[PDB]
C-alpha cells in the first residue's frame, strides 16, 4: 500500500528541483549575453533551450506542489480555475518539442561545421540562425496544439460534496481516436526521430572529419618523402618523377586551402617549375641547389598552415562533444517514463495471478521514472559546466 | 610516360540520350584534365576544363566529374552537332602532355545483311600486265564484317586490300571493297575463284564465285 | 561441347507478353554477344535481335523494333528475349547462337535446338 | 582577334628538309608558350615541341629529338620550326597552339586557339597520271533485279583524284571509297554505281576522270559482257 511519506519525499524534490532549476538557467540566460566573446551559433540554441526550460519551471512547478500537498486543483470553484488546466500540458509538451528540435538543429549545424573546413565565416547570430530558432518555437508551440482541447474538468462525487477533477474527456471522433494513437505518437516523435537523426548525423561527421586529415598528412609526407628523395639523388630520370610527384602534390594541397598561403604554394609551385626545367636541360647539381632552395619556403608558410589547420579541427570537435553530451543525457533521462507506459499498456495481463505484487513494484517505478523527465529540467547547466570548459570560466568570472 | 586510357572505342546513340565517357589515368594527376572534340578536317576545340569547368560558349549540356583518378565526361542531350571525336589530356606540366586514344560516337540504325558482287578482270587488265579482282559489300549496318577469299578452294592471305565508306547521310549505313591483285602467271594457272563474306546479320556465310 | 538450352513457347493469344531464356554451359559466355534467329515456313532463317558484351548495347531488326527487347544476365548466364503486342505472323520456332569472336566478326558455330510459338 | 596561321607544307623525300611557320594575331608570343601537335593520317593526335620566348627554353619529344629545331622571333612575333632527316612515318597534319603561364588562370586554361593545320607529306615517287578499268557485270548477276557497275583508277600520285559519273547527271546510289596507298608507292580507288536495269536504253554510264596535278581528263565507257 503506498504511503504519504512517498508524497511527502515527491513534494520536497519537487521543491528543491524549482530551486536549482530557476537560477541556473536565469544566469546562463545572463551570461549568454553579457559576456561580448560569447554570442555565437550554437549558443543561441543552447540559450533557447534553456529558456523554453526556464518558462515550465516558473510557470508549472508552482502548482503541482501545491496539488502534490493538498488533494485538489487551484480554484475548483472559480470559473477561473478553468483556464488552469489546459496551460499545464501544453506548456509542459511544447517545452520537449523545442528542446528536441533544438538537438535537432544542433547536430545538422555540427555537421555543417566541418563540411567546407575550408569556408570561413563571421562574427555574431548567423542571419539564418534566428530564423530557424523562430520556427523551432513556433512549430513547437503548433504542434502541442491537439493537447490543450478537450482537457475537461469532470465533476466527481466525495463526502456528499461536488467537486472537480481534470482529464481528458471524448469530444469528438477524431480526437477520440487521437486518445487512442497519442501514447505512440509521444514515443514515435519525442524519442524516435531525435536519437536516430542524432546518431546518423554524428557518424557523417565523423567520417568526413577522418577524411580530410588523411589526406592532409598524406600531401605533406609525400611532399617531405620526395624531397629526402632528391636530396640525394643521382640521375635526371628520379628527380624528375619526384619533382613531378611534388608538383602533384602541392596543386592538389592548394585546392583545399582557403583563401596569405595561397601565395606561398604559388612559389612554392614556381621553384618546382624551376628545378624541373633545370633538370630537363640536363644538369643534377643545379636541380640540387634548386630543390634545397624549397627548404626556406616550406619551414616559413607551410608549417604555419599545417598548424593552425589541425588546430581549428580540434575545436570544431571540441563543441560536438557537448552537443551530443546533451543529446546522451537527455535520452538517458527520457528512456524510463516511455518504457513505463509502453510496457504497461502492451505486456501486462489482466489474467496473471501474480499481476498485483509486481504492479504494486510497477507504479512505483513509473512513480520515479516521471520524476527522472522533470530532474532533465535542470540537469543541462551543470552538465554543461563540466563538459563544455570554456562555461567553466564564464561562471567563475 | 604517364599514360591515360579511355574505355570505350566508340558508341551507337541516337538522339535525345545520355552518353558517359571515363579516361583512366596512370599515375595521380591532379584534376589538371582537359576535353576536346574533333570534327572531320578541322581543328580540335575544347570544352571542359580542371576535370569541371566549363568553357566558354559551349553549351552547358556537357559536364565533367573527378574522383580520385578516374574522369567522366557526360552529355544529357544528344544534338546532331554532337557526332564527332572526344579527347582527354592531362597537362601537369610543359613537357609532360598525354592525350587519349579517341571515341567515335554515330548513329544508331537497324541490322541490315551486306548485298555481295563480284567482278572479273578485264581485257585490257588482262593485257597490261596486272590483274586484279574485286567484290563489293553494300548497304549493312554495323561496320563490322568480314571477307574471305578462295582460289580453287585454297585459302590466300595477303595481296588483299580493303576499303570502307564513312556513314551515308540518306540512310546511316556503309560500303566495303575488297580487291586481290594477282600476276598473269598467278591468275592463269589457277581455276576457280570465289569470295564469302560474314556478318552479324547473317544466319550462315554467303559465298559468290566465278570460273574462267 | 558448350550445352546450349532455352524454353518457353507455346500457344498464345494475340496482344500477350512473352518471356524467352536462353542459357549455356561450357565456356564464359559473360564475354561473348548471343543472337536470336526465327524460323518459319517460307522464310529461311531470318535474323531477330542480338546482345553485345555488357556496357555495348544491343541491336534488334526492323521488324522486331521496338516490340521486343534482350536483356543480359552474365550472373546467371543467360540472355532474356521479352515480346509483346504479337501477331499471327510471328508464329515460328526460334533459336539461340553464340558467336566465336572478340572483335564481333559475326561466325555462328554453336546453334540451339529452338522453341515453337503459335499465336491466333 | 586571336588568331593563328601556319604556312611551310608540301611534298619533300625522305632525308629532306623543311620548315614550318606559325604566325599569331592579337597578341603578343612573349606572354605565351607555343607548342606544335601532330596528327597521323587516321591516328591519334601526338605531342611533339614547345618553345617559351620570355625565357628562352624550349623542349621536344623522344621521337622527334636530335632532327628538329624550334625557334621564336619576337620581332615579327612568329615561330618556326625546321625539320631535316624525315622518314617514312612522319607524313600527318601539323597544328600550332597556346599556352599560357602559370600565376593565375591561364595556366589552368590549358590550349584555347588551335591553328588551322598543315598536310606533310614524304615519298619516293614521281608524278604521274592513272589508269581507268571497267568492272562491268554478269547476265546472270542478279537478273531482273539490280546490277552494279564500276569504274576502277590505279597508279596515280596526287593527293586528290576527281571521278564523276555521266558528266554530274547520276548521283543517287553512287560512292566512291577513300583512295589506299599501295605496295609500290601509288594510289588506287574505286567507284560503283547501282543502277536497276543494264539495258541499251541509258547505258552511256561514262566515267569522267579529272587528275588536276597531271591535268589529265579521261573519259571511260562500260559495257555489259
Ligand atoms: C495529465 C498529465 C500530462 N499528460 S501525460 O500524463 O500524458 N504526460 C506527462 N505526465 C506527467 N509528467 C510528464 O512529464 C513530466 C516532466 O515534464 C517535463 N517537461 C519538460 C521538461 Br524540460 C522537463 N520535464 C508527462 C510528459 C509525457 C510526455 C512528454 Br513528451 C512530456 C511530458
Amino acid at each position: 500500500k503506498i504511503t504519504s511519506a512517498f508524497k511527502y519525499i515527491n513534494t520536497v524534490i519537487s521543491c528543491t528541483i524549482f530551486i536549482v532549476g530557476m537560477v541556473g538557467n536565469a544566469t546562463l540566460l545572463r551570461i549568454i549575453y553579457q559576456n561580448k566573446c560569447m554570442r555565437n551559433g550554437p549558443n543561441a540554441l543552447i540559450a533557447s533551450l534553456a529558456l523554453g526550460d526556464l518558462i515550465y519551471v516558473v510557470i508549472d512547478l508552482p502548482i503541482n506542489v501545491f496539488k502534490l500537498l493538498a488533494g485538489r486543483w487551484p480554484f475548483d470553484h472559480n470559473d477561473f480555475g478553468v483556464f488552469l488546466c489546459k496551460l499545464f500540458p501544453f506548456l509542459q509538451k511544447s517545452s520537449v518539442g523545442i528542446t528536441v528540435l533544438n538537438l535537432c538543429a544542433l547536430s545538422v549545424d555540427r555537421y555543417r561545421a566541418v563540411a567546407s573546413w575550408s569556408r570561413v565565416q563571421g562574427i555574431g547570430i548567423p542571419l539564418v540562425t534566428a530564423i530557424e530558432i523562430v520556427s523551432i518555437w513556433i512549430l513547437s508551440f503548433i504542434l502541442a496544439i491537439p493537447e490543450a482541447i478537450g482537457f475537461v474538468m469532470v465533476p466527481f462525487e466525495y463526502r456528499g460534496e461536488q467537486h472537480k477533477t481534470c482529464m481528458l474527456n471524448a469530444t469528438s471522433k477524431f480526437m477520440e481516436f487521437y486518445q487512442d494513437v497519442k501514447d505512440w505518437w509521444l514515443f514515435g516523435f519525442y524519442f524516435c526521430m531525435p536519437l536516430v537523426c542524432t546518431a546518423i548525423f554524428y557518424t557523417l561527421m565523423t567520417c568526413e572529419a577522418r577524411r580530410q586529415l588523411a589526406d592532409l598528412e598524406d600531401n605533406w609526407e609525400t611532399l617531405n618523402d620526395n624531397l629526402k628523395v632528391i636530396e640525394k639523388a643521382d640521375n635526371a630520370a628520379q628527380v624528375k618523377d619526384a619533382l613531378t610527384k611534388m608538383r602533384a602534390a602541392a596543386l592538389d594541397a592548394q585546392k583545399a586551402t582557403p583563401p596569405d598561403f595561397r601565395h606561398g604554394f604559388d612559389i612554392l609551385v614556381g621553384q618546382i617549375d624551376d628545378a624541373l626545367k633545370l633538370a630537363n636541360e640536363g644538369k643534377v647539381k643545379e636541380a640540387q641547389a634548386a630543390a634545397e632552395q624549397l627548404k626556406t619556403t616550406r619551414n616559413a608558410y607551410i608549417q604555419k598552415y599545417l598548424e593552425r589547420a589541425r588546430s581549428t579541427l580540434k575545436q570544431r570537435r571540441e563543441v560536438a562533444k557537448t552537443v551530443f553530451c546533451l543529446v546522451v543525457i537527455f535520452a538517458l533521462c527520457w528512456f524510463p517514463l516511455h518504457l513505463s507506459r509502453i510496457l504497461k499498456k502492451t505486456v501486462y495481463n489482466e489474467m496473471d495471478k501474480n499481476r498485483c505484487e509486481l504492479l504494486s513494484f510497477l507504479l512505483l517505478m513509473d512513480y520515479i521514472g516521471i520524476n527522472l523527465a522533470t530532474m532533465n529540467s535542470c540537469i543541462n547547466p551543470i552538465a554543461l559546466y563540466f563538459v563544455s570548459k570554456k562555461f567553466k570560466n564564464c561562471f567563475q568570472s | 610516360d604517364i599514360q591515360m586510357t579511355q574505355s570505350p572505342s566508340s558508341l551507337s546513340a541516337s538522339v535525345g540520350d545520355r552518353v558517359t565517357i571515363t579516361c583512366r589515368a596512370s599515375q595521380s594527376v591532379s584534376s589538371a584534365v582537359a576535353w576536346y572534340q574533333q570534327k572531320p578536317g578541322k581543328a580540335p576545340k575544347l570544352l571542359i576544363y580542371s576535370a569541371s569547368s566549363l568553357y566558354s560558349g559551349v553549351p552547358s549540356r556537357f559536364s565533367g566529374s573527378r574522383s580520385g583518378t578516374d574522369f567522366t565526361l557526360t552529355i544529357s542531350s544528344l544534338q546532331p552537332e554532337d557526332f564527332a571525336t572526344y579527347y582527354c589530356q592531362q597537362y601537369l606540366y610543359y613537357s609532360l602532355v598525354t592525350f587519349g586514344q579517341g571515341t567515335k560516337v554515330e548513329i544508331k540504325r537497324t541490322v541490315a545483311a551486306p548485298s555481295v558482287f563480284i567482278f572479273p578482270p578485264s581485257d585490257s587488265q588482262l593485257k597490261s600486265g596486272t590483274a586484279s579482282v574485286v567484290c563489293l559489300l553494300n548497304n549493312f549496318y554495323p561496320r563490322e564484317a568480314k571477307v574471305q577469299w578462295k582460289v580453287d578452294n585454297a585459302l590466300q592471305s595477303g595481296n588483299s586490300q580493303e576499303s570502307v565508306t564513312e556513314q551515308d547521310s540518306k540512310d546511316s549505313t556503309y560500303s566495303l571493297s575488297s580487291t586481290l591483285t594477282l600476276s598473269k602467271a598467278d591468275y592463269e594457272k589457277h581455276k576457280v575463284y570465289a569470295c564469302e563474306v560474314t556478318h552479324q546479320g547473317l544466319s550462315s556465310p554467303v559465298t559468290k564465285s566465278f570460273n574462267r | 561441347q558448350v550445352q546450349l538450352q532455352e524454353s518457353g513457347g507455346g500457344l498464345v493469344q494475340p496482344g500477350g507478353s512473352l518471356r524467352l531464356s536462353c542459357a549455356a554451359s561450357g565456356r564464359t559466355i559473360s564475354r561473348y554477344a548471343m543472337s536470336w534467329f526465327r524460323q518459319a515456313p517460307g522464310k529461311e532463317r531470318e535474323f531477330v535481335a542480338v546482345a553485345r558484351r555488357s556496357g555495348d548495347g544491343a541491336f534488334y531488326a526492323d521488324s522486331v523494333q521496338g516490340r521486343f527487347t534482350v536483356s543480359r544476365d552474365d550472373a546467371k548466364n543467360t540472355v532474356y528475349l521479352q515480346m509483346n503486342s504479337l501477331k499471327p505472323e510471328d508464329t515460328a520456332v526460334y533459336y539461340c547462337a553464340i558467336d566465336s569472336d572478340t572483335f564481333y566478326s559475326g561466325s555462328y558455330d554453336y546453334w540451339g535446338q529452338g522453341t515453337q510459338v503459335t499465336v491466333s | 582577334e586571336v588568331q593563328l596561321v601556319e604556312s611551310g607544307g608540301g611534298l619533300v623525300q625522305p632525308g629532306g628538309s623543311l620548315r614550318l611557320s606559325c604566325a599569331a594575331s592579337g597578341f603578343n608570343v612573349v606572354d605565351f608558350s607555343l607548342h606544335w601537335v601532330r596528327q597521323a593520317p587516321g591516328k591519334g593526335l601526338e605531342w611533339v615541341a614547345y618553345i617559351s620566348s620570355s625565357s628562352g627554353s624550349t623542349s621536344y619529344a623522344d621521337s622527334v629529338k636530335g632532327r628538329f629545331t624550334i625557334s621564336a622571333d619576337t620581332s615579327k612575333n612568329t615561330a618556326y620550326l625546321q625539320m631535316n632527316s624525315l622518314r617514312a612515318e612522319d607524313t600527318a597534319v601539323y597544328y600550332c597552339a597556346r599556352w599560357g603561364y602559370w600565376p593565375g588562370e591561364p595556366w589552368w586554361k590549358a590550349f584555347d586557339y588551335w591553328g588551322q593545320g598543315t598536310l606533310v607529306t614524304v615519298s619516293s615517287a614521281s608524278t604521274k597520271g592513272p589508269s581507268v578499268f571497267p568492272l562491268a557485270p554478269s547476265s546472270k548477276s542478279t537478273s531482273g533485279g539490280t546490277a552494279a557497275l564500276g569504274c576502277l583508277v590505279k597508279d596515280y600520285f596526287p593527293e586528290p583524284v576527281t571521278v564523276s559519273w555521266n558528266s554530274g547527271a547520276l548521283t543517287s546510289g553512287v560512292h566512291t571509297f577513300p583512295a589506299v596507298l599501295q605496295s609500290s608507292g601509288l594510289y588506287s580507288l574505286s567507284s560503283v554505281v547501282t543502277v536497276p536495269s543494264s539495258s541499251l536504253g541509258t547505258q552511256t554510264y561514262i566515267c569522267n576522270v579529272n587528275h588536276k596535278p597531271s591535268n589529265t581528263k579521261v573519259d571511260k565507257k562500260v559495257e555489259p559482257k
